[PDB]
């Protein structure tokens, strides 16, 4: 069976750690625990063939430790929330950081815009569309309250380590 | 600052803040649940970095203030009936049922160990641990 190496990023709130909970146990926490380091494995079947996916779920508030899993990491979802325009600038920090440890523009990533369920929008789809353009990665419109999307993200993203690797 | 590392069953871990007062089962309930794994199923260890063994075994309600800068790790007890699923494909030619979404199965996959039969687009939701009292 091939493991892929999955690395959640974000900035502190914008619900990595509600989306990666939404894909392995299927329940909705709607509760504000920060994370430090937390890793999942998962078994996902993804077109036909069967997989292991290992998830790190980073923090958001950084507890440099971040280099070491972003160097051993294989794809990486970089999340925001879309009434947080904050965050949605943040992730080109993060991207920055990845290419720094990774040493290529060419990295598997996938943009993800995060609770969509809330009315109080302040980033549209148009401009993570175009973010998304910008960095050549595909973007993902996601809600861990509802699981829309969540399926979804994590799809992409390993399809993305796959045709990234031939 | 006042965490502990704990290594999971599965290849896993977590690291948790522990507030004063609480044990390891306190602090550890949330991480294994989230996982699909019971902390009725484990037992939690200190890990020991000598000559004498690998490891201690620790009683749940122990401290956790008491264990803070240790790495510890959980694991599963001696031949729980838990395991990984053995997913593959297969084509139900008679009618079948997914087990998760109750709707009509034609091309899905089957655990080869517990039977459980899903559309692929259902594999997220399927629980990570395979119960095995065969
Ligand atoms: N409405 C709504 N709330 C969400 C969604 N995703 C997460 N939340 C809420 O956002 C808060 C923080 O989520 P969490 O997953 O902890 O975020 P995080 O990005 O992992 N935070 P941190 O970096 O600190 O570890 C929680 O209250 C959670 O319920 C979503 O899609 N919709
Ligand atoms: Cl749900
Ligand atoms: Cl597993
Ligand atoms: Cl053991
Ligand atoms: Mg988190
Ligand atoms: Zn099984
Ligand atoms: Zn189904």
């Amino acid at each position: 069976m091939t493991e892929y190496k999955l690395v959640v990023v974000g900035a502190g709130g914008v619900g990595k750690s509600a989306l990666t909970i939404q894909l392995i146990q299927n329940h909705f926490v709607d509760e504000y625990d920060p994370t430090i380091e937390d890793s999942y494995r998962k078994q996902v079947v993804i077109d036909g063939e069967t997989c292991l996916l290992d998830i790190l779920d980073t923090a958001g508030q950084e507890e440099a430790m971040r280099d070491q899993y972003m160097r051993t990491g294989e794809g990486f979802l970089c999340v925001f929330a879309i009434n947080n325009t904050k965050s949605f600038e943040d992730i080109h920090h993060y991207r920055e950081q990845i290419k720094r440890v990774k040493d290529s523009e060419d990295v598997p990533m996938v943009l993800v815009g995060n609770k969509c369920d809330l009315p109080s929008r302040t980033v549209d789809t148009k401009q993570a569309q175009d973010l998304a353009r910008s960095y050549g990665i595909p973007f993902i419109e996601t809600s861990a309250k509802t699981r829309q999307g969540v399926d979804d993200a994590f799809y992409t993203l390993v399809r993305e380590i796959r045709k990234h690797k031939e | 600052s006042n965490t502990i590392r704990v290594f999971l069953p599965n290849k896993q871990r977590t690291v948790v803040n522990v507030r004063n007062g609480m044990s390891l089962h306190d602090c550890l309930m949330k991480a294994l649940k989230v996982r699909g794994l019971q902390p009725e199923c484990c037992a939690v260890f200190r890990l020991l970095h000598e000559h004498k063994g690998k490891k201690a075994r620790l009683d749940w309600n122990t401290d956790a203030a008491s264990l803070i800068g240790e790495e510890l790790q959980v694991d599963f007890l001696d031949h729980v009936p838990l395991t990984t699923h053995n997913f593959a494909r297969k084509t139900f030619l008679k009618l079948a049922f997914c087990d998760i979404c109750q709707k009509f199965l034609l091309n899905g996959f089957r655990c080869q160990t517990c039977g459980y039969k899903f559309h692929e687009h259902c594999s997220t939701k399927v629980p990570t641990m395979c119960v095995d009292w065969s």
